[PDB]
């Protein structure tokens, strides 16, 4: 079922890992609401500068929207995983990191209360992403090509 | 059949769309050119290569009596001229009372008015006697005697920048990306229907924006015969578009010499003006030769009988009526504005069975109101020496009169006021269409779980 | 053969599919002709305003078509076929949406006529993708993992 | 080792393809020192054009950094080889294009002088790599599947 | 009777008094796609190849 945009933002990680299409098509394709800034058919003078101090203004949402969009589809691709909207990368969940055990945290935990315990800890969680891709792409796939 | 979608990216299809297009003027260095107002700052340098890519076997539908980009050719250009004239100087201290009178001594038939007003020095506070020569259609009277511009009510009379140029130069209406515009290439194409010759064209070709009534100059010809070309036919309020397949050639001059006055009005922003005739007062005018218009016509009665039937007597007359933007033949060339008068050509009767050239007078005035804004004027500076040019005329534009009586006579008169029939008149060939590369269709493929 | 950009638009299915290549890469990178928009070193004052009002319709089609193009190459990552010019989606196809078989589509029709017989469903060709593709990522591949 | 935006400029072919995650996410997200653009709380009138003539001259930058960037990302969906960092192409290295072996190149050469020498033939290097792919796709995939 | 050095041919714009003119450092920057290259050799004259 779909709610619509944000509509699982109270359920669990279980039941809302449903719907990760919702909040990636509306990240960029809300700009639908956007593309009537080609405005009516404007009439002569007085205020043609109103009409392009004011364009300046719609189109920095337009292009901030999208050049904050593709470098973190960007990122994806650094680890390994590009289009997956699940992938799993292969780095072991050191278990300094966090805590309880993989079932307390999918059934009655939210995704808002999980970001905030695993918020000190993203940059290093980023770091060993771009390290179990690197040893496979240069290291092992030309090894396993010549033998 | 048990069959599997497939997804197929990049498929040349199509839907008909609405968009705005680029400017794209040609380009050179223009390193001493003064800014010229249909380009600079609106253009960028064109593909020096279009390729017209035919295509076969398509057969598309257009209609030039529903085109947008002659809907906004006709928006551009007001946008390009009052874009440009906002920094130009207001003649407003020109609106006082002339001690003005005749320049000749024995009338003929006057033209010129020998005119005289007060002129502010450098230091504001002290005025001189200043003179300048207007012509008669630019005074009107208040009450020795005492006389004034045409405008001084509502309107404030912008002087056109002398760094300025105003000039046909070839604009190239181009698509962005996700764009595309067709050509048709069907050579009996009149304005709707089905064309089954299309091609598929980065950028129109260099269309020479100029400003006429009653007559299209410098136009694109036709390719075998004549082409008559109407919305409504037996509707009277459409005007018909003839266009030609041979260009008729048209001689016109000014052969008075003149120079130009220097009267300053500010710091920095002085003023031009008729000064002195240095020679002979002489009419301007316009040759038509006359056996070629008369063998023009004789194709624009062939196939109008097509349309209406052959028996019957065509004839043409001159007007009915206006101002002089819509009764006569209106220029603009080497920076002045001529109206000529046109009942010469329009005058013949048709019953289906040398270097003598048609002479046209010809008027000129310098306080112009182009579209007729409420309380708008332009003002033209005067050009130093006489007036020389050569044009071509490809096209008319007649209209219809027909009231109800049974005669057999059909009569078409010379029509004006309407700037869109200048530019549809060139556009016809055209559509824009839009690119969708999705698409899906059925066959055999199955994922591989 | 490559003859240009829609130069297989009267030919078949069949022979149309073999010139993808084209319309991809002429729906972006035509904008090669709009990088002149970095005009000429201008010069002083008078008009300098019409240097920037024509400066907003210039760009307004350069961002425009960016963010048309991306929206529909987001779109194939959410049917798990990314990157490819041709995938498969393990879809049956109704015989309900069309027609005759498999076989006079290929041969003697083109894809512009294709496309208005099914253009009547073509929102529900699409509900289905997102269906086939959702199943196979969440269910099955976390599955095949642990067993 | 990670020394830096293009600090791999003068080592070997063999010892800068260990940073090639450097200079492609600083061709793009380089940028978040231009997304101080939104600019700080303007005061009232005065160079109210000044605000919006220097803005185009901001905004040229980012569009332009942004829409030359997909164009080289969407070349490398042609070959065959989308998201991967490293790909490899199955096209013959013809040996009329360069020269001495294999092994005098990744160990005593670097990239600046290697580009030197491949930049007069880059344009039908490019050429085989749009068809040694569209083989595979449309002849022998859709083969592989009903056979 | 004495008049000003420009009143046949300017336009002498006053400067606003809530203007301040005054060198404050401008870095130049270059956007993405771009770099700026610095030599560090001492002996630089002005062309030629920088070693560093
Ligand atoms: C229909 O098309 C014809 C064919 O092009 C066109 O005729 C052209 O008219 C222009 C008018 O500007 C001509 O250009 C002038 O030509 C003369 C020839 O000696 C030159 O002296 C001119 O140079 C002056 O240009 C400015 C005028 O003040 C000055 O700034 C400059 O310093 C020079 O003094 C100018 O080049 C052009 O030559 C003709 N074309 C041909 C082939 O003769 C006609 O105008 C078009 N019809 C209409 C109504 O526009
Ligand atoms: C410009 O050319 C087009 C096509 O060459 C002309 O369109 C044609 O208009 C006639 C009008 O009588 C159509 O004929 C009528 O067809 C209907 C059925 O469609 C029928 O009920 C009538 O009895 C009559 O036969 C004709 O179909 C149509 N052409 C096409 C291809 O549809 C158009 O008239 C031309 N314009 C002018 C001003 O002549
Ligand atoms: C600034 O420094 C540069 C380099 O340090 C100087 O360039 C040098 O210019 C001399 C000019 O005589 C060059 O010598 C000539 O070389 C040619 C062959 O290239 C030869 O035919 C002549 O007989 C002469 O030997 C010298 O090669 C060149 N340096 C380099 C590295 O190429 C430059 O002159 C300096 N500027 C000033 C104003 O001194
Ligand atoms: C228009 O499309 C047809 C497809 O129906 C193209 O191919 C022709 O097809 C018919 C019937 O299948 C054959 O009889 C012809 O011999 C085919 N043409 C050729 C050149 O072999 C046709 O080529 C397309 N039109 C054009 C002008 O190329
Ligand atoms: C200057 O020329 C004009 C134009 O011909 C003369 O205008 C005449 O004005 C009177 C005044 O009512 C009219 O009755 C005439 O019909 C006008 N035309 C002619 C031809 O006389 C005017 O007379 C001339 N100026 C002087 C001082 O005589
Ligand atoms: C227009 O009128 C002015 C004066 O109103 C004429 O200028 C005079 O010309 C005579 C030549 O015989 C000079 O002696 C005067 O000094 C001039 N006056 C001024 C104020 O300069 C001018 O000639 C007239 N123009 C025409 C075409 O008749
Ligand atoms: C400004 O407008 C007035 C009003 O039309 C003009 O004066 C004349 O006024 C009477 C009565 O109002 C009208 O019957 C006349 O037709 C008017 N004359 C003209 C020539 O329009 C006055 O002339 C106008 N001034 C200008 C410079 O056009
Ligand atoms: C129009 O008048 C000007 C003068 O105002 C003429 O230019 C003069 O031409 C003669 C003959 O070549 C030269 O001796 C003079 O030096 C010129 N004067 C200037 C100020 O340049 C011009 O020739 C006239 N035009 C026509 C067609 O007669
Ligand atoms: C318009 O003017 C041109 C000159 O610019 C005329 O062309 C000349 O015509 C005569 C007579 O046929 C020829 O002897 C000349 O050789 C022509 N000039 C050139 C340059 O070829 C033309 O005849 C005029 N047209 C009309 C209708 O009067
Ligand atoms: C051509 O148009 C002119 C005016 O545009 C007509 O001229 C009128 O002719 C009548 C004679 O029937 C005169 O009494 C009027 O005074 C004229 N009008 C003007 C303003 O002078 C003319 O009738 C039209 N037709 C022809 C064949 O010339
Ligand atoms: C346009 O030209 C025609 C002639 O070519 C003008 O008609 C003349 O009008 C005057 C006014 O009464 C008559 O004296 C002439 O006899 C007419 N000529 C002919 C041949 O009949 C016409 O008036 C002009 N247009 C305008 C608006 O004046
Ligand atoms: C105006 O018409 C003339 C006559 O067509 C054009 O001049 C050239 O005339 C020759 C006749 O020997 C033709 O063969 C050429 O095709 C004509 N054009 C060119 C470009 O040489 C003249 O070009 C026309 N004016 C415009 C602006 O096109
Ligand atoms: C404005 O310009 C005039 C013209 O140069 C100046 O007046 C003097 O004019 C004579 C003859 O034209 C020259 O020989 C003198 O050199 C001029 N004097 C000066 C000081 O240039 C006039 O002074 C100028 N006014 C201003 C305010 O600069
Ligand atoms: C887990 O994290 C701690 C601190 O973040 C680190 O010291 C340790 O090496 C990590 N790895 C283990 C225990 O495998
Ligand atoms: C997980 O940990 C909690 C508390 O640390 C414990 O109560 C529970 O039995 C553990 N095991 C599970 C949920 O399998
Ligand atoms: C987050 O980091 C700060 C700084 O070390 C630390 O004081 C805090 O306890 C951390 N919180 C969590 C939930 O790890
Ligand atoms: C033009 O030529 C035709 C046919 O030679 C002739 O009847 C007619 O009188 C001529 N003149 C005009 C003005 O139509
Ligand atoms: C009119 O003339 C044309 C010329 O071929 C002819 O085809 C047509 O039948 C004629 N019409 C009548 C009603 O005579
Ligand atoms: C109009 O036609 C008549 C009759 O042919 C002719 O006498 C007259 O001169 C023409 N008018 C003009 C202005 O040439
Ligand atoms: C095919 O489509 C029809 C209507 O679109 C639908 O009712 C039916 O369930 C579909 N599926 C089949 C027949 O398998
Ligand atoms: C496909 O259907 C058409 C008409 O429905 C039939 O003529 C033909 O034999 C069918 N089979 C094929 C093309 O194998
Ligand atoms: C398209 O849908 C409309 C609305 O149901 C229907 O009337 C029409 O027949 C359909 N056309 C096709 C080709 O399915
Ligand atoms: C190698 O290149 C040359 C010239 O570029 C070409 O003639 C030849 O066919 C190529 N292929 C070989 C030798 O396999
Ligand atoms: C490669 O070529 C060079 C010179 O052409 C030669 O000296 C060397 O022995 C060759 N073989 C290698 C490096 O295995
Ligand atoms: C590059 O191409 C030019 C033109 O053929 C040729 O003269 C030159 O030798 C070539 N250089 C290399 C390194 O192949």
């Amino acid at each position: 079922v779909f709610l619509g945009f944000l509509g699982a933002a109270g359920s669990t990680m279980g039941a809302a890992s449903m719907t990760l299409t919702v909040q990636a098509r509306n990240l960029l394709s809300g700009i639908v609401q956007q593309q009537s800034n080609l405005l009516r058919a404007p009439e002569a003078q007085q205020h043609l500068l109103k009409l392009t101090v004011w364009g300046i203004k719609q189109l920095q949402a337009r292009v901030l929207a999208v050049e904050r969009y593709l470098r973190d589809q960007q990122l994806l691709g650094i680890w390994g995983c590009s289009g997956k909207l699940i992938c799993c990368t292969n780095v072991p969940w050191n278990s300094s990191w966090s805590n309880r055990n993989l079932s307390e945290i999918w059934d009655n935990m939210t995704w808002l209360q999980w970001d905030k315990e695993i918020s000190n800890y993203t940059q290093i969680i980023y770091g060993l992403l771009e390290e179990s891709q690197n040893q496979q792409e240069k290291n092992e796939q030309d090894l396993l090509a010549l033998d | 059949e048990n069959l599997w979608v497939t997804v197929y990216y990049g498929v040349p299809v199509w839907k008909d769309a609405e968009t705005t297009l680029f400017c794209a003027s040609d380009a050179k260095a223009y390193e001493t050119e003064k800014h010229n107002i249909w380009a600079t700052h609106a253009c960028v340098p064109t593909d020096p290569n279009p390729q017209e890519i035919h295509l076969e076997n398509v057969t598309e539908e257009f209609n030039m009596w529903k085109n947008n980009m002659v809907e906004q050719m006709h928006t551009d250009i007001i946008s390009l001229w009052d874009q440009s004239l906002k920094p130009c100087v207001k003649l407003t201290p020109l609106c006082v009372t002339l001690q003005c009178t005749n320049v000749t001594n024995a009338i003929t038939d006057g033209e010129l008015k020998n005119c005289s007003f007060n002129m502010t020095t450098e230091l504001r506070d002290k005025k001189q006697k200043v003179y300048s020569l207007f012509y008669r259609l630019d005074v009107v009277q208040i009450n020795n005697k005492e006389y004034r511009l045409i405008n001084c009510n509502t309107s404030a009379i912008t002087m056109v920048c002398p760094k300025l140029s105003f000039e046909p130069i070839p604009i190239h209406y181009c698509a962005p990306a996700g764009f595309a515009i067709l050509k048709c290439k069907d050579k009996k194409f009149n304005g709707t229907g089905p064309c089954p010759s299309v091609s598929t064209v980065q950028c129109t070709h260099g269309i020479k924006p100029v400003l006429s009534t009653q007559l299209l100059l410098n136009g694109s010809l036709a390719e075998e015969e004549v082409m008559i070309r109407s919305e409504n036919i037996t509707n009277n309020a459409k005007n018909i578009l003839v266009q030609f397949n041979t260009p008729v050639q048209i001689n016109c001059t000014r052969p008075l010499n003149l120079t130009r006055k220097s009267i300053r009005i500010g710091p920095g922003q002085a003023f031009y003006a008729m000064g002195d005739i240095i020679g002979d007062i002489r009419q301007a005018h316009c040759n038509v030769s006359k056996a070629t218009w008369n063998e023009t016509l004789g194709k624009v009665v062939k196939q109008l009988r097509k349309h209406f039937g052959n028996n019957t007597i065509i004839r043409f007359a001159n007007s009915s009526g206006g101002d002089l933007e819509v009764t006569t033949h209106s220029f603009n060339c080497g920076g002045e504005f001529f109206y000529c008068n046109t009942s010469g050509l329009f005058n013949s009767t048709w019953i289906s069975n040398s270097n003598d050239s048609i002479t046209l007078p010809c008027r000129i005035k310098m306080i112009i109101n182009m579209w007729q804004r409420i309380g708008q004027a332009m003002y033209a500076p005067p050009i130093q020496g006489v007036i020389r040019c050569v044009s071509n005329i490809t096209g008319l534009i007649l209209t219809r009169d027909g009231g109800s009586t049974n005669s057999t006579t059909e009569t078409f008169r010379p029509g004006g006021g309407d700037m869109r029939d200048n530019w549809r008149s060139e556009l016809y060939k055209y559509k824009v269409v839009k690119i969708e590369p999705l698409g899906v269709a059925p066959t055999r493929c199955k994922r591989r779980v």
